């Protein structure tokens, strides 16, 4: 009988607990002996699982924390609406978008850094934004900053909303735990209410107010001229002037006579020669769709009537030969434990992430946004950094579940055990495939440029010698150009421009898309991605996998999920814990997803970007290299890194100055985690006593006794410094490049 | 020996207060323990303790 | 690589590789002498150390010496 | 195989003992310290060398110490 | 009915009985492998064991080495391929010098399946070796050979 | 420009390793009770200070070079 | 007082895994852990998996002694029962390992004599310089 | 060549102060007083005592071969 449960006053609102750091946990509470205390305060703050065993009152306190970050989200997007509204060029932009870069930040006039204001156009000085909003705003009909300055108090509002909401369902309204267990219930209403409803109503929006709108600037008139959005809504002569569906009104929807409705709700495909992006019509008939398709989703699980599945039903009925009982135990696993839910839903996450960076290349859902380069790259590359962290989070609380949470003598499940019971054979496996991979892609990099050094070009992998075609993605390519013809008939386009076969598109002198060819150096590329992948899903696995016990470690699971290992003993066991998997792990992610964002930069620059001249003569930005550069590793060395990082190192003395600051920074950060990595905490302890001794002779030693870090807090501040480092770098090379040669 | 809760320099030079000061707690009586010597320290060691067993020769009262 | 990884990974792996030795069909008729295990903690640091030393110097050592013959001053 | 001493600050906290993951330690009688008993190590053949038992150890310093010695199939852990 | 077995019945012994590793068909084709004649003299087991291998090492040699576009491909190839011949006899050699002394028995199970006691391989002995080493080498450079003969001659 | 990084590294190395034999000496070989108020059992004496004041020394240099470095760029 | 014996007790409840015996059972040596359990019931095993203990007497042979005790520990602790285990030996000797002398190590008992106690603080080790050039340790005087 | 030769002096006495530090403190230290019983080079001491990673003579001048191939650099 699912219903509304809830607990009245759980928690007293004071603060009391303000005033006493480490209140949650009965060891920090006591108060600091030694520095530790300080660093550990901040490392459990969110451990809500070493707080309390019980799951409600952890339920409660992620519930109540999911409306912080939500808050906290609210108050960003007031921030960027707010800050495109009062300080940017947005207005300017909108009557000329190939010719103005987009800024919406200005600093202020102190010790130089005025000059951070650069020229952007529009009559404006500041910084040019790569995040994308100008085509957002555009795209949702907006053409004034008074716009702008309603959705940034509609925003900080929610803020506030969410807030309240956090504080209401902690203290004052704290909901029962079988209230979170109604899985059922929340996936039938995540389904049809939020994703559902949000796209139905947005393409309402779209409908309304984008469709008219965009038609008028897409025309050309003056967005000021432009008739605001409320009167395509009252006056229905508007829409019906450029929409004629409209003269029947919500009629033919009714009446099933949906193909009058073919003006505003298309299947096109392809790109709007005149703005670079998909088409609108597409995009609203694309959320009209979506939106059915989840509101019928939304009405599977069994709820308070008859009629719906049950989740334990249909994870029941699944058991094959080769598994027993199957699925079997999953539902009660995944309704007592968070860390399998978000080990699961960060992997999802992820890799949706993923999807989208490589989905919004290769299909600009935005007007104007194929041809901001800038803000392509920083897009594509912004996504993919994002979901290869989740995935890696979804490792690292996979493993917890797996250490703090599994119990096979109460909450036992077939298909966990049979993976248990073989993962020798698993891992070992993964080594293998792992050691292939490497040796068939990267060993093909080694042998090109010993055959280039040699004098023996004709010895190489490459479309000039050796060949190595992607003729499976090649044919996926042609079939996917052939399609609008054979099998999606109603299509009157290919879904992108990158396949194989079709024209060009070009928006005010810059090429938007174009298909995009695949040989040699692409499935090199390619296999190396696959490696990088492999390599990294063993790391991880091998870690959570191994999380409990191993051959060498019986009893892990006894000494936790983070720990530093267990002594120098049985030959040396450090890094064995799964935290320790999750280190390492994330290193790989950052190799993987570094020659991937290398991969997108490069061949975007070489074999689609450019401008392109009358009579139809197109000048990529490197001049298609690519197939005959990217073949050695000092092909990347050269015509990739080191050509490229030009505009990063003589930024100096412009706009583009703090791209070279961060540069240097970055580096210099990176370089500062190896201090980390490369130490342990023994040194670093005897100099601290050393020192102490130095403040003991002058009365000035502190009675919170100065310790070196932990070793699992060394290795955690190591790569944290190396990500930021390594990332950063790459982040300032990326924005000065292509916002310099864009 | 030191009374109760004397303040003793510490002469055993592997300890974490060695050439510190600290007090005592109490002073075993049985002439077989080779350590009766308790004393309590201000600040805790590497090993979060607070408290070690000395002998007579390892204690030295001052003030 | 040896600097940042250190030991129980690579030996719990090192035991996967062992079993799975044992366990695969031909291959099961060659064995070891010596059983196989992951580097010593020390032995990484060093064999770390000297990979790294041996970058830095010839790295350094082509850049001179391309950089300066390539155009003679 | 690894050495493993016992020194008279030994308070016989028994600590070490139960820590030990392979059996290597026991209490013994003595008549050195107040709880009557001290740590042995009379089985350092099975002794891994992980230091549980140093981490165990209350007094200052260690009255259990292991000097990491020969290396055998043993005390390397292998179970292959 | 259930697929996935302990192995040989024996749950607790490090493996696991699939399909891949005994099912009649991969069972009976690995006891037909020159590998697995556990009664047979190793001699004439390295003679086709070699035989078989340097044919296939013809293969790749001739077609990716650095002759593959010349007059003298198959040539080279195969030389190389009798040299690589060779040198896993070499490997072969030192393999059985350094696992077997001439006085200790075989190193190979003595036991079957269903539990019977059955003379040991004597593929795992000193002399044993040596002659499947010596066949390995014979019917190696023998393959490399014939293969060279059935692709250029 | 050979010579002078060949020998400047080879005199880096030959250093590291002077004070590599320097404690192995402290080890394997010092005998405390012969040596006793000497200038080597007084130099381990007052340690604390040598090390603090090379840490000062350091501290220092690190602070202000990078500093002006960083002020310039 | 005389080692317990060992027969050939029933094993428990497992399908099988790859975290068990290899040849280092066959020709170095292995270990048989038993225990007596009041019932049927499941419990996790130390090469990874869940088995079933069956009531009575179980026997369960492991590749390293750390596996003997650590499911012993988890036995005594979890399921509060008594165990024992032995080293096996490839020519069929058995070596009774633990509790040793029946009374577990944690706890005092007459009869043990000590081994590798030095009657000195540890402070009060010689120099190395003093055992140069002989086969001692410091720590072995 | 004012900055870079503070940047020089920053390289000796950093490097210096590792070494140095490592060669007085080879026989022993608060965090492990019985230093001296273990020899020049050892893994560790363990993860007790808050944990004792790269804490023998041998890691301090392994330590100290980076900062002088920084300082040489
Ligand atoms: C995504 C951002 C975010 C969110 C939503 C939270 C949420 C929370 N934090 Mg956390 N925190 C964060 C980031 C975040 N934290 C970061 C980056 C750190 C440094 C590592 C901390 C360090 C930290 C500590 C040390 C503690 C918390 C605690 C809490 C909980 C109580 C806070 C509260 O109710 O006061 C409500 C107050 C406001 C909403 C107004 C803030 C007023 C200030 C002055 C501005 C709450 C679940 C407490 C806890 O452990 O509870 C379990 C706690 O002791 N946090
Ligand atoms: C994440 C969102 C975000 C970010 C990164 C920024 C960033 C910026 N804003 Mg914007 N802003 C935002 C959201 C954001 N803003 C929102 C939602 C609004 C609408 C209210 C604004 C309205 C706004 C205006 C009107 C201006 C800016 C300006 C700026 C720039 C200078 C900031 C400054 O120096 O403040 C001033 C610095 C301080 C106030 C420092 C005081 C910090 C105190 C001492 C900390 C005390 C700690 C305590 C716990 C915090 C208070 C808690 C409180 C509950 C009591 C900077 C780029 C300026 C600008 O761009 O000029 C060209 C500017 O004029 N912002
Ligand atoms: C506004 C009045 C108010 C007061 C007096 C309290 C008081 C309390 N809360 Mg409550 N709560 C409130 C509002 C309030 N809350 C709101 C608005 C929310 C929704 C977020 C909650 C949700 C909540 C949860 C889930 C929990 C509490 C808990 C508590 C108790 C301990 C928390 C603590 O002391 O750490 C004080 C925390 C801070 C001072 C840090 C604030 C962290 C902010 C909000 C995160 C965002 C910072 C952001 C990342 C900025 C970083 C910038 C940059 C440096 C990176 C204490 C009685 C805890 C409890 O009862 O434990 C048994 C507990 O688990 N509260
Ligand atoms: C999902 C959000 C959403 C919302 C809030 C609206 C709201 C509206 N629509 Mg729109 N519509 C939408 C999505 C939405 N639409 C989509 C996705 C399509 C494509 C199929 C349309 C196609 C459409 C047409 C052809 C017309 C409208 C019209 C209207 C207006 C009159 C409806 C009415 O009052 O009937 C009464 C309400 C009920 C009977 C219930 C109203 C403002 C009419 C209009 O604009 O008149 C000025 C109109 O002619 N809509
Ligand atoms: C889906 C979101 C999500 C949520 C809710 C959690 C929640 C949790 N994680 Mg998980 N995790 C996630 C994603 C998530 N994680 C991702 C994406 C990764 C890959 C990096 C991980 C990898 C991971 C590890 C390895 C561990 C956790 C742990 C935890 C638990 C403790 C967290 C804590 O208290 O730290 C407090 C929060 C902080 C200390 C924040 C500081 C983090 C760094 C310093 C900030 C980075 C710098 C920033 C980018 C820029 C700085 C700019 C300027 C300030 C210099 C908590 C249940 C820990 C655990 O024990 O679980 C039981 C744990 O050991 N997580
Ligand atoms: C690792 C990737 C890789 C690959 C695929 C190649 C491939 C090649 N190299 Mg190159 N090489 C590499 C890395 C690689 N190299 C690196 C890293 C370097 C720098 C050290 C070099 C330096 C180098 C030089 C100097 C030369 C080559 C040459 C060659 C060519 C001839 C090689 C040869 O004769 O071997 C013989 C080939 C084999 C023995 C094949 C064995 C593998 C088979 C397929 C295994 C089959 C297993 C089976 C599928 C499993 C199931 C069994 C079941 C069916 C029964 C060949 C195209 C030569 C050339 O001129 O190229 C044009 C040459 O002169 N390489
Ligand atoms: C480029 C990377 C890098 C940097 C910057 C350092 C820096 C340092 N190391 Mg070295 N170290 C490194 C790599 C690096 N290391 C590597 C790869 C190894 C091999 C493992 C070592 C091994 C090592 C040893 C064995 C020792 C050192 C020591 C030192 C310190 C020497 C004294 C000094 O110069 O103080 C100047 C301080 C700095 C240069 C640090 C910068 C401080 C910044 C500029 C101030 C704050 C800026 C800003 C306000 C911060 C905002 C951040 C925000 C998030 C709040 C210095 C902090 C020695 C030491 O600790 O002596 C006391 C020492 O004994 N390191
Ligand atoms: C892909 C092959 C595939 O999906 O096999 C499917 C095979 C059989 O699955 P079942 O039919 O037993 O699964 C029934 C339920 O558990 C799932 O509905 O799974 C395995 O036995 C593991 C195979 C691993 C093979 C190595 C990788
Ligand atoms: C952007 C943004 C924002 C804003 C937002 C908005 C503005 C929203 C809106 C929203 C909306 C405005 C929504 C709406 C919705 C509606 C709906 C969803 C409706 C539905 C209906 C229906 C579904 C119907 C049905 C029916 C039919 C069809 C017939 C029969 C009868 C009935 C009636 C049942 C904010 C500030 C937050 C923040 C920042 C960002
Ligand atoms: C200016 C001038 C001059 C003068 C000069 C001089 C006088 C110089 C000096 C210099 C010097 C004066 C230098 C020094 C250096 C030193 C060093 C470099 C040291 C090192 C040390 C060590 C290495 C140590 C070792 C050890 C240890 C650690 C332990 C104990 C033992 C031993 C000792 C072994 C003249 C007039 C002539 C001319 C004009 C100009
Ligand atoms: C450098 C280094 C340290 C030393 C780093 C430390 C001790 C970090 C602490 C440094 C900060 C600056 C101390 C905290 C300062 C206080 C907050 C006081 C602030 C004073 C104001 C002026 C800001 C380790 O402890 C360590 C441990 C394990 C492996 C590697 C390493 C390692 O490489
Ligand atoms: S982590 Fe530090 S302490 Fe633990 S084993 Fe590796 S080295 Fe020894
Ligand atoms: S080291 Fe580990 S194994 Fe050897 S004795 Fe101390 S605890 Fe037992």
């Amino acid at each position: 009988e699912v219903k509304i449960l809830v607990d009245r006053d759980p928690i007293k609102t004071s603060f009391e607990q303000w005033a006493k750091p480490g209140h949650f946990s009965r060891t920090i509470a006591k108060g600091p002996d030694t520095t530790t205390w300080i660093w550990n305060l901040h490392a459990d703050a969110h451990d809500f699982d070493s707080h309390t065993s019980d799951l409600e009152e952890i339920s409660r306190k992620v519930f109540s924390a999911h409306f912080g970050q939500l808050s906290i989200i609210f108050l960003w997007l007031s921030g960027m609406y707010f800050h495109g509204a009062r300080f940017s060029n947005y207005e300017a932009w909108l009557n000329d978008p190939t010719h103005i870069k987009p800024s919406a930040q200005v600093v202020w006039p102190i010790v130089g850094q005025e000059i951070l204001n650069g020229d952007v156009g529009g009559g404006f000085r500041g910084i040019q934004i790569t995040s994308g909003f100008f085509q957002i705003w555009r795209a949702s009909g907006i053409t004034s900053e008074l716009q702008l300055y309603c959705t940034a108090i509609g925003a900080l509002v929610f803020a506030g909303l969410m807030l309240f909401a956090g504080w209401f369902h902690y203290h004052k309204a704290a909901p029962k735990l079988a209230w979170f267990q109604d899985v059922e219930s929340m996936l039938n209403h995540h389904l049809a209410g939020l994703l559902g409803l949000g796209s139905l109503s947005w393409a309402g929006h779209q409908v309304h107010v984008s469709l008219p709108i965009n038609q008028f600037l897409n025309a050309g008139v003056d967005p000021k001229e432009i008739p605001l959005p409320h009167e395509f809504i009252l006056n229905r002569d508007l829409l019906a002037q450029l929409y004629p569906s409209f003269a029947e009104g919500a009629t033919p929807f009714f009446t099933l006579n949906w193909s009058k409705y073919a003006d505003f709700l298309t299947f096109r495909g392809g790109l709007d020669p005149l703005t670079g992006g998909l088409w609108l019509t597409d995009i609203a008939h694309h959320h009209l769709a979506i939106a059915i398709l989840f509101l019928i989703a939304g009405h599977m699980y069994r709820t308070n009537w008859g009629i719906g599945h049950g989740i334990k039903d249909i994870l029941e009925a699944h058991k094959g030969p080769f598994t027993g009982q199957g699925h079997k135990g999953l539902y009660e696993i995944l309704t007592t434990s968070w860390h399998a839910q978000l080990s699961i839903n960060l992997a999802m996450l992820g890799s949706l992430t993923i999807v989208v960076a490589q989905h919004m290349y290769s299909m600009p859902p935005y007007p104007y946004l194929a041809t901001d380069y800038a803000t392509q790259l920083s897009l594509f590359t912004h996504h993919m950094w994002i979901g290869g962290f989740l995935i890696v989070g979804a490792a690292a609380h996979a493993a917890i579940f797996m250490v703090r949470d599994y119990d096979p003598t109460t909450r036992y499940n077939d298909l966990l055990d049979r993976v248990l019971r073989h993962r020798d054979a698993i891992i070992s496996h993964l080594n293998w495939v792992c050691i292939f991979l490497g040796f068939h892609s990267f060993g093909l990099y080694i042998h090109n440029d010993t055959m280039s050094a040699l004098g023996r070009p004709q010895d190489m992998f490459s479309d000039t010698a050796i060949q190595l075609q992607p003729v499976f993605a090649q044919w996926i390519q042609n079939t996917h150009a052939l399609a609008p013809g054979t099998t999606a008939p109603g299509a009157t386009a290919s879904t992108s421009l990158t396949w194989g076969g079709g024209d060009l598109v070009a928006v005010g002198g810059k090429v938007a898309l174009l298909p995009i060819p695949l040989g040699t150096a692409d499935f090199l590329v390619h296999h190396i991605h696959a490696f990088t992948i492999h390599v990294t899903v063993l790391i991880l696995l091998k870690g959570v996998l191994f999380a409990r016990s191993s051959r060498l470690i019986p009893d892990k699971a006894n000494l936790g999920f983070r720990f530093p290992c267990d002594g120098p003993g049985r030959g040396g066991t450090c890094q064995v814990s799964a935290w320790d998997h999750v280190f390492l792990g994330l290193f790989w992610m950052y190799n993987s997803i570094s020659v991937v964002i290398f991969h997108f930069s490069w061949k975007m620059q070489s074999d689609v970007w450019g401008t392109i001249n009358d009579q139809g003569v197109v000048t990529h930005i490197t001049a298609g290299n690519f197939a005959q550069s990217s073949i050695t590793i000092n092909g990347w060395l050269r015509d990739f890194l080191w050509a490229q990082a030009s505009q990063v190192i003589q930024s100096y003395g412009s706009s583009l100055s703090a791209y070279g600051l961060f540069f240097l920074g970055a580096h210099f950060v990176w370089a500062f985690s190896l201090m980390f990595l490369f130490s342990g905490r023994g040194y670093w302890q005897e100099l601290i006593e050393s020192i102490v001794w130095a403040h003991n002779k002058l009365k000035v030693a502190p009675a919170t006794q100065p310790r070196a870090l932990s070793i699992v807090q060394g290795r955690a501040v190591g790569v944290t410094h190396y990500l930021l480092g390594g990332i950063a770098t790459t982040w300032a090379f990326f924005l000065a490049r292509i916002i310099a040669v864009g | 020996g030191p009374k109760r809760g004397a303040k003793v320099k510490i002469l055993r030079k592997e300890s974490y207060w060695y050439k510190g000061t600290g007090s005592v707690v109490a002073v075993d009586q049985d002439p077989n323990t080779r350590y009766p010597v308790v004393v309590r320290f201000n600040k805790v060691n590497y090993a979060n303790v607070s408290t070690n067993n000395y002998a007579l020769d390892e204690i030295q009262e001052v003030e | 690589m040896f600097l940042i990884s250190w030991r129980g990974y690579w030996q719990e792996l090192i035991e996967t590789l062992a079993w799975a030795h044992e366990r695969t069909p031909l291959a099961n008729l060659i064995r070891w002498r010596d059983k196989p295990v992951a580097l010593s903690i020390v032995q990484a640091r060093l064999v770390g150390l000297v990979h790294f030393s041996v970058g830095y110097i010839f790295t350094y050592a082509a850049f001179l010496i391309a950089s300066t013959s390539g155009k003679f001053g | 195989s690894h050495s493993v001493k016992i020194y008279d600050t030994c308070i016989g906290c028994t600590q070490c003992v139960r820590a030990c993951p392979t059996d290597v330690l026991e209490m013994i009688p003595w008549g050195g310290c107040k709880a009557k008993q001290i740590a042995s190590a009379p089985r350092t053949e099975d002794c891994v060398g992980c230091k549980r038992c140093e981490s165990a150890c209350p007094t200052d310093f260690l009255s259990v110490r292991v000097y990491l010695w020969h290396e055998t199939t043993r005390s390397m852990g292998l179970a292959y | 009915y259930q697929v996935i077995q302990p192995i040989n019945g024996d749950p607790f012994i490090g493996s696991l009985e699939t399909p891949v590793t005994s099912s009649p068909l991969i069972a009976w084709y690995l006891s037909n492998l020159p590998a697995y004649r556990t009664a047979v003299s190793p001699l004439l087991r390295g003679i086709e064991v070699g035989l078989a291998h340097g044919y296939l090492l013809v293969g790749p040699f001739v077609k990716a080495g650095p002759l593959r576009n010349t007059e003298i491909a198959g040539q080279a190839g195969s030389l190389a391929a009798g040299g690589l011949v060779v040198i896993l006899s070499l490997c072969l050699t030192i393999y059985g010098i350094s696992s077997f002394n001439e006085g200790a028995p075989s190193t190979a199970p003595s036991l079957t399946l269903t539990g019977r006691k059955k003379e040991p391989d004597q593929l795992q002995t000193a002399d044993g070796w040596a002659k499947f080493t010596g066949g390995f080498f014979f019917g190696g450079i023998s393959g490399v050979i014939w293969a060279y003969f059935l692709l250029y001659v | 420009a050979a010579l002078y990084t060949h020998h400047q590294y080879i005199a880096g190395f030959i250093m590291t390793g002077a004070f590599a034999h320097g404690p192995i000496f402290f080890i394997r070989d010092y005998n405390p009770e012969q040596n006793a108020d000497n200038v080597l059992a007084r130099m381990l004496e007052h340690k604390e200070a040598i090390i603090s004041h090379l840490s000062w020394a350091s501290l220092f240099l690190g602070f202000h070079t990078l500093g002006l470095y960083v002020h310039n760029d | 007082t005389p080692p317990e014996l060992d027969p050939n007790t029933p094993s428990p409840i497992f399908g099988g895994s790859t975290g068990g015996l290899l040849r280092k059972a066959q020709v170095e040596e292995f270990y048989v852990i038993t225990w007596d359990s009041p019932k049927e019931q499941i419990f996790e095993m130390p090469t990874g998996g869940a088995a079933i203990m069956r009531e009575g007497p179980n026997l369960l042979k492991l590749a390293r002694k750390e596996q003997c005790l650590a499911l012993g520990t988890r036995l005594r602790s979890k399921y509060k029962i008594k165990y024992q285990f032995y080293r096996v030996f490839p020519n069929g000797e058995v070596q009774y390992l633990h509790p040793k002398d029946g009374v577990y190590p944690e706890k005092v008992n007459a009869g043990r004599q000590g081994v590798g106690q030095n009657f000195r603080s540890i402070g009060k080790n010689v120099s190395p310089i003093e055992v140069k050039f002989t086969g001692k340790q410091p720590y072995d005087l | 060549d004012f900055l870079v030769h503070h940047a020089i002096a920053l390289g000796l006495h950093t490097t210096t102060l590792i070494l140095v530090k490592g060669a007085l403190d080879a026989r022993g230290s608060k965090l492990m007083p019985d230093k001296k019983d273990f020899g020049y080079s050892f893994p560790c001491d363990g993860p007790g005592r808050g944990g004792t990673c790269d804490i023998s003579a041998w890691d301090a001048f392994y330590l100290a071969v980076f900062w002088m191939l920084n300082t040489i650099g």
